[PDB]
């Protein structure tokens, strides 16, 4: 398995005290239960079934947001070795198995409030010597601290062997077919979060592969015509809804393995990540991963906001570092659609048009985010949405250098 | 009979089944993740698994 | 019209809609053909 983790709690945009009222606590981790795998029991297939366009959590992307930043304010024993209360609520037990209002005869210490707050496991015994049952806390701080350390969207880990498949993860891929990419990323958190495994296993290899297809196919590097050992990934139609992506199988030629071992982390660039599932999806599968085998590397600091530089045991600016990619979807759609052309799926009237479709789905995406923001001012207390300026929508960030990256991962 | 048939496995479902009855006085390593020296030879129907 | 978005507005957008508020009675949605294999469909079933 994997002993020990470290981590970083989210950051106050200016403001005093970690943004959430009681209401989303009691809702979103409320009923005495475990919080500890509860990411994508409000997630589904696409954003046409979710609550995600009014009210309260308005965004795809708002409730993991709340949710990350609850657990800041619950994190202490990794990071003092204590257990706290903050406004009347703590955890159970020593296990930190659910939070409950603090009992009325020895109530423990109150919290100190603090932001970007580094985490280790070994500043809380009791966590190891429990490992088989408080395993899905490992993952859940990855995650937190994999959004917590970056602006716009979350970072991930991108990597591709030298060697091709194993029998076994190309049996397991060809029974996710027709499986869309909100479901997979399911099974992976699934996977990962409920009993330690060993980076060793066959899913952990499995689901590696998938975070790597996903992204050829999104640089349009891996189509019908060039594919990962007849893999690859469909998008749909930006006409209707470009926010989808399913598995498929083909006959296609198979795109030959790198001269070496490719690796890299990424980030979306734009604020766009935070109402489009297929990258939620998409990072969350690829954490996971990292989750249950840790970080390869410490992560380039070069590209950061400030409070991520220099961030022990996960940042860093050295030898054995690895730099981290970011982009922006429009100019990866323009991208994706050039590569497609290029490899004669399309004309270039067909090309042209797709141009001006996304762009026009994207313009939709943008104006919805930035008046939900203004409906959602982050001095109200709590952050449903992440804050952003309107000049963020027009980053063309790494994109260049991201597409030449599958162009190496994919030869 | 291994020749005789088409199958492209064939040499290798014949070099198995023999490991199938010698798992316990000569066991060896089948550096295949999903498989064992007790696995049934039939199924060694895949390049691969080799 | 409020309750007929995906049917007569043209600035409609497959994928949306507005439930905590306001029910629409004309959507998009996906439709499945999942086939429920037994075990021994899944696998070799006889001694191993």
């Amino acid at each position: 398995a994997q002993r020990q983790f470290f981590g970083l709690t989210y950051n106050f945009y200016g403001q005093p005290a970690p943004l959430f009222d009681l209401n989303d606590l009691q809702e979103l981790a409320g009923c005495y239960a475990r919080p500890w795998t509860s990411r994508f029991s409000h997630l589904a297939i696409s954003t046409g079934s979710l609550p995600v366009w009014s009210a309260r959590y308005p965004s795809v992307a708002s409730r993991n947001i709340i949710v990350n930043t609850l657990l800041g304010a619950h994190l202490n024993p990794f990071a003092g070795g204590q257990v706290t209360s903050h406004q009347g609520i703590t955890w159970r037990d020593p296990v930190l198995s659910s939070l409950a209002p603090v009992p009325a005869i020895q109530p423990p210490p109150v919290w100190a409030v603090a932001e970007n707050v580094p985490l280790d496991s070994n500043n809380y015994p009791t966590y190891v010597l429990n490992l088989s049952s408080m395993w899905p806390i490992n993952q859940d701080v990855h995650i937190m601290t994999m959004w917590a350390l970056s602006d716009q969207g979350p970072i991930y880990h991108l990597e591709v062997p030298v060697d091709p498949m194993p029998a076994a993860t190309t049996a397991a891929l060809m029974a996710y077919i027709g499986v869309p990419i909100a479901h997979l990323a399911q099974t992976a958190y699934r996977f990962a979060g409920q009993l330690p495994q060993s980076p060793d296993s066959t899913m952990v290899s499995t689901i590696r592969w998938l975070s790597a297809i996903w992204f050829g196919s999104l640089t349009g590097r891996l189509n019908r015509s060039r594919t990962c050992n007849g893999f690859y990934f469909e998008f749909a139609k930006p006409a209707l809804n470009p926010d989808q992506a399913v598995l498929k199988w083909n006959d296609g030629a198979r795109a030959a393995p790198p001269a070496a071992a490719q690796s890299s982390y990424m980030r979306c660039i734009s604020p766009h990540w935070q109402h489009q599932i297929v990258e939620v999806a998409g990072a969350l599968m690829s954490q996971s991963v990292t989750a249950v085998t840790g970080l390869p590397a410490l992560i380039d600091e070069a590209t950061l906001p400030a409070w991520s530089q220099g961030v022990a045991n996960l940042t860093g600016n050295g030898q054995g570092v690895v730099p981290c990619l970011d982009y922006n979807p429009v100019p990866m759609a323009a991208a994706r659609h050039l590569q497609w052309r290029q490899d004669g799926l399309i004309t270039a009237a067909q090309e042209a048009q797709l141009n001006n479709d996304y762009t026009a789905y994207a313009l939709t995406i943008e104006r919805h985010l930035t008046a939900m923001l203004v409906a959602n001012p982050i001095a109200a207390g709590r952050m449903p949405i992440q804050p952003f300026n309107a000049a963020d929508f027009g980053q063309a960030g790494q994109t260049a250098a991201a597409v030449a990256l599958a162009q190496a991962m994919f030869v | 009979a291994g020749p005789m048939t088409s199958d492209p496995h064939s040499p290798v479902k014949v070099f198995m089944a023999l490991a199938n009855l010698l798992a316990q006085p000569e066991p060896i390593a089948i550096g295949v993740p999903g498989m064992h020296q007790t696995t049934p030879a039939s199924q060694f129907s895949h390049p691969g698994v080799w | 019209p409020l309750r007929w978005p995906g049917l007569v507005d043209p600035n409609y957008r497959v994928g949306t809609n507005d439930l905590p508020n306001r029910i629409t009675l004309y959507n998009s949605l996906y439709r499945y053909n999942f086939t429920y294999p037994t075990l021994d469909g899944i696998m070799y079933v006889r001694s191993a």
